[PDB]
RNA sequence: CAAGCUUGAGUCUCGUAGAGGGGGGUAGAAUUCCAGGUGUAGCGGUGAAAUGCGUAGAGAUCUGGAGGAAUACCGGUGGCGAAGGCGGCCCCCUGGACGAAGACUGACGCUCAGGUGCGAAAGCGUGGGGAGCAAACAGGAUUAGAUACCCUGGUAGUCCACGCCGUAAACGAUGUCGACUUGGAGGUUGUGCCCUUGAGGCGUGGCUUCCGGAGCUAACGCGUUAAGUCGACCGCCUGGGGA
RNA sequence: CAGAAGUGUGCAGC
């Protein structure tokens, strides 16, 4: 995630930029995944149980 | 709708890095297909592609390097 | 694989009408056509039919009354596993006689009833109530 | 025999040597009874991230049907060439004449 | 596997015929062809369990085709298991 | 391969033995032997100056060519021979000009094959060149240590070195040791390791297989009195010492190299 | 017992998809370590601390190098395999599956005691390798205690080659094979026809996910991939502990 | 962030 910030451009809103592109690019979320590990049979696990829970 | 289907690529080839940059994000990463719209058969090709191109230093691995 | 060719006859009449099922369809033989045969003289069914040359299908209409299945059940006895096989003196009386038993006697597949009359036992194809 | 597509890209600085490796690869394929369906030499091309430090090397793509056994060499002929930093080699579902996108491009 | 000019050539030369695939005999030999030709690959890549279990089923099915060739003629039966060097 | 031998007797219960049968199994090239009487231990005081040395089986000296001069001419293996001098075994090789040469055999080479030595040789094992020309990353061994001295780094069974960098003038080896070590980058290397890598797995079943290579009983010195030794006598077994070699100085762990003429050319002892 | 037949079972011809297997190369991101520059007093960790690291210049930051292991995104109740399992890219060798159209053999089939092979992780042997992680172990905390949970370190091991072991909630807690019996919504992979006009309509095969009808079941539930209606063969059970 | 334990044995509502 990078922002080159324009001429006249308002520095918060590059900010409100800065976020929302690092948000979209999912870093934090990806950080937050690796800190710890986690046995195959639970990343199956939770996959399968967000699945279960994907149904109207 | 898939690109590819409305086409009817045979297969994608990794040289078509014009193409291929429309499936990479900015940063580099490939593009769900559930963003694109891309039939499985078609972004399998894409996925193999990209890499090779990749591997060509056509495309970046990485938004940094 | 298939081994019971009759049982499976057996089991198309069984699924077919509790399936409310207008006809049913099998690979033909000469013994099926015996055993359909004798089910038509009891009047368990309504018609059969032969047809093909190759590879010849048979065909059943099968029969109800007021909205419900004439067969009651249909029950094989005689089996690959456990052949049974009964003397004169004593060839089963199936519902005490409103059923029939199916037996290949040495003069044919008949009757228990006609069995009887003939004075002959044989082996026990199936009871059908 | 097989068809395989091989891109091998050169140290900037032995660009002028390119048509002398071509002319020595063209003939190890074809001296073997292989043949080459074509040739697309790309010159200097932009790299997308540093390789050996290097940039801007000089992209060369064939396509080619030979015997393994000649392409072996001419892969084993790549690994110790120091010309060449990078290379690749792709079996193909057929012979391929038509000219790449990257050349089309021009 | 077997390539189809050598499995032509098997066909032509134990059938009858180029179309009668499916004798006996003509399956067989493609059976033994291909038992054959493998043994160049198991002598090296011996963990290759999967492949083995491939050449396995060949052999297999092999013997229940003898066996039934044996039961219907055993001049047959002798011709072939002499010109493919069967039973050791 | 290696092959355990069935306990028929308490000395041969625990032999294993490496058997080869692509060795010769015939008389050396006579023309490239030489005398080499056994020396027992003793300088030319008539003094033991090294112990435990001393009898085994007679033995004569093949002349293996460790220099590998003659560039240019192609060479083919003739066959394969035991060495009694060393672990590696060696290589009869005939040139184009009928010369006959010994060399070390590298790891899979075997008769017939064809090897060449020079500036301009292919990289394939058994091939010699001046390390300025080989790949950085290559396994080589028989390495000259100056150019033209001939080889002497790893020349033992399995051994090998491998090119780690390159500096113009100079390449950094990592010796098999796990030393890090310049050598100028003149100096010759044959590709490939050195064979008979099994050599290691061999055990000896019994006392007397030590003495067939010469070695003498090694008698503990906290067994001696203590006129012999310094960790001699005691009433029983007493220690109570640190441990020293016969002369006194501390073993287990006092390093020894003092070499200050030598020390620039070492990057990184062994660890 | 003899001779037929083509529907079961096989062979061939043309294609398709795939983390199926074995061997060999190779790329990028990151952790650790080592050298060197910038630079000053904290860093790290926790619920808070301390152990630990740091003025002998750490942590941070930039340049260069070494080495090991795993392959982000793609990625999906997606695919392949008998099961265990298999995930960067490329090459070599190699197994199976499926579809269209025929041609061929002519019951050659199903199951299987004993037997044989494969079989996660941990573990064992011999030789290598050793970044990160981490049984044992040490220190700091917490506590009435704390031989734990948490923190700082850390050995076997995890990785490689060749042997052994032969067990798991080795699970769908559901043996293999064959036939029959209302439907709906999806996934994935072939193929036919129709103005192919498309991001299109209608048919026909393989595998797979979720609902639910008759029926079955003690109930929960299963439900054309049956736990429904049948046939062949095998394995197993007979009150709880002892075991 | 810490927070452990709760002696034996019974009887109606037909
Ligand atoms: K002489
Ligand atoms: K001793
Ligand atoms: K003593
Ligand atoms: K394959
Ligand atoms: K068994
Ligand atoms: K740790
Ligand atoms: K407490
Ligand atoms: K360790
Ligand atoms: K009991
Ligand atoms: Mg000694
Ligand atoms: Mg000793
Ligand atoms: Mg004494
Ligand atoms: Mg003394
Ligand atoms: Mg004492
Ligand atoms: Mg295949
Ligand atoms: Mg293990
Ligand atoms: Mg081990
Ligand atoms: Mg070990
Ligand atoms: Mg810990
Ligand atoms: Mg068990
Ligand atoms: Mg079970
Ligand atoms: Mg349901
Ligand atoms: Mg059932
Ligand atoms: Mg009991
Ligand atoms: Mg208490
Ligand atoms: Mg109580």
């Amino acid at each position: 995630p990078v922002i080159k910030v324009r001429e006249n451009e308002p520095f918060d809103v590059a900010l409100r930029r800065f976020k929302r592109s690092c948000e979209k690019a999912g870093v934090l979320a990806e950080v937050r995944r690796r800190e710890f590990y986690e046995k195959p049979t639970t990343e199956r696990k939770r996959a399968k149980a967000s699945a279960v829970k994907r149904h109207a | 709708f898939c690109r590819f289907t409305a086409e009817g690529v045979q297969e994608i080839d990794y040289k078509d890095i014009a193409t291929l940059k429309n499936y990479i994000t900015e940063s580099g990463k490939i593009v769900p297909s559930r963003i694109t719209g891309t039939r499985a058969k078609y972004q399998r090709q894409l996925a193999r592609a990209i890499k090779r191109a990749r591997y060509l230093s056509l495309l970046p691995y990485t938004d940094r390097h | 694989s298939m081994q019971d060719p009759i049982a499976d006859m057996l089991t198309r009449i069984r699924n077919g009408q509790a399936a409310n099922k207008a006809a049913v369809t099998m690979p033909s033989s000469k013994l099926k056509v015996a055993i359909a045969n004798v089910l038509k003289e009891e009047g368990f069914i309504e018609d059969f039919k032969v047809e093909g040359d190759t590879k010849p299908e048979l065909e059943l209409t099968l029969k109800y009354f007021q909205g419900k299945a004439v067969v009651e059940s249909i029950q094989r006895v005689s089996r690959p596993g456990l052949r049974i096989y009964k003397r004169k003196d004593e060839l089963p009386k199936v519902m005490a006689g409103l059923g029939i038993a199916v037996v290949s006697t040495s003069k044919g597949v008949m009757t228990d009833r006609a069995a009887r009359q003939a004075g002959l036992g044989g082996e026990i194809i199936c009871y059908v109530a | 025999m097989r068809h395989y597509e091989i891109v091998f890209m050169v140290h900037p600085d032995q660009s002028e040597q390119v048509p002398g490796m071509i002319e020595r690869y063209t003939a190890a394929i074809t001296g073997a009874e292989g043949k080459i369906h074509r040739l697309e030499d790309w010159g200097r091309r932009q790299l997308a991230y540093p390789i050996n430090k290097l940039h801007k090397a000089h992209y060369v793509l064939m396509n080619v049907e030979a015997p393994q056994e000649v392409i072996d060499e001419l892969e084993t002929t790549f690994r110790f060439n120091d010309a060449v930093i990078r290379s690749m080699v792709m079996r193909t579902k057929h012979a391929v004449t038509e000219a790449s996108p990257m050349v089309k491009a021009k | 596997s077997l390539s189809t000019e050598a499995t032509a050539k098997i066909v032509s030369e134990f059938g009858r015929d180029a179309n009668d695939t499916g004798s006996t005999e003509v399956q067989v030999a493609l059976l033994t062809a291909q038992i054959n030709h493998l043994q160049g690959h198991f002598a090296e890549h011996k963990k290759d369990h999967h492949s083995r279990r491939g050449l396995l089923r060949m052999v297999s099915q092999r013997r229940k085709l003898l066996d039934y060739l044996k039961r219907k003629d055993v001049a047959r039966y002798t011709q072939l298991i002499e010109r493919l060097g069967l039973r050791r | 391969a290696v092959v355990k031998c069935k306990p028929t007797s308490p000395g041969r219960r625990h032999v294993v033995k490496v058997v080869n049968p692509e060795l010769h199994k015939g008389k050396p090239f006579a023309p490239l032997l030489e005398k080499n009487s056994k020396s027992g231990g003793r300088n030319n005081n008539g003094r033991i100056t090294t112990r435990h040395i001393g009898g085994g089986h007679k033995q004569a000296y093949r002349i293996v060519d460790f220099k590998r001069n003659k560039d240019g001419i192609p060479a083919v293996v003739e066959r394969l021979e035991y060495d009694p001098n060393r672990s590696a075994n060696i290589a009869l090789v005939l040139y184009k000009d009928g010369e006959r040469r010994y060399i070390l055999a590298p790891k899979g080479l075997k008769a017939g094959d064809q090897i060449q030595s020079g500036v301009d040789a292919a990289i394939k094992p058994g091939n010699t060149l001046p390390m300025r020309n080989i790949p950085v990353g290559s396994t080589v061994h028989n390495v000259e240590m100056k150019p033209g001295k001939g080889g002497q780094l790893a020349r033992s069974a399995g051994t090998y070195v491998q090119i780690v960098a390159r500096d113009g003038a100079y390449v950094t080896l990592r010796l098999r040791s796990g030393e890090m070590r310049k050598v100028e980058a003149d100096c010759r290397a044959t590709l490939g390791e050195v064979g008979n890598a099994e050599h290691m797995l061999r055990v000896l079943g019994k006392a007397g297989a030590a003495r067939w290579r010469g070695v003498r009983p090694t008698v503990r010195g906290t067994a001696m009195n203590p006129v012999d030794h310094p960790h001699g006598g005691g009433e029983g077994r007493n220690f109570g010492k640190h441990p020293v070699t016969p002369w006194g100085v501390q073993t287990k762990g006092k390093k020894t190299r003092s070499n200050k003429r030598t020390d620039k050319f070492i990057v990184r002892r062994r660890s």
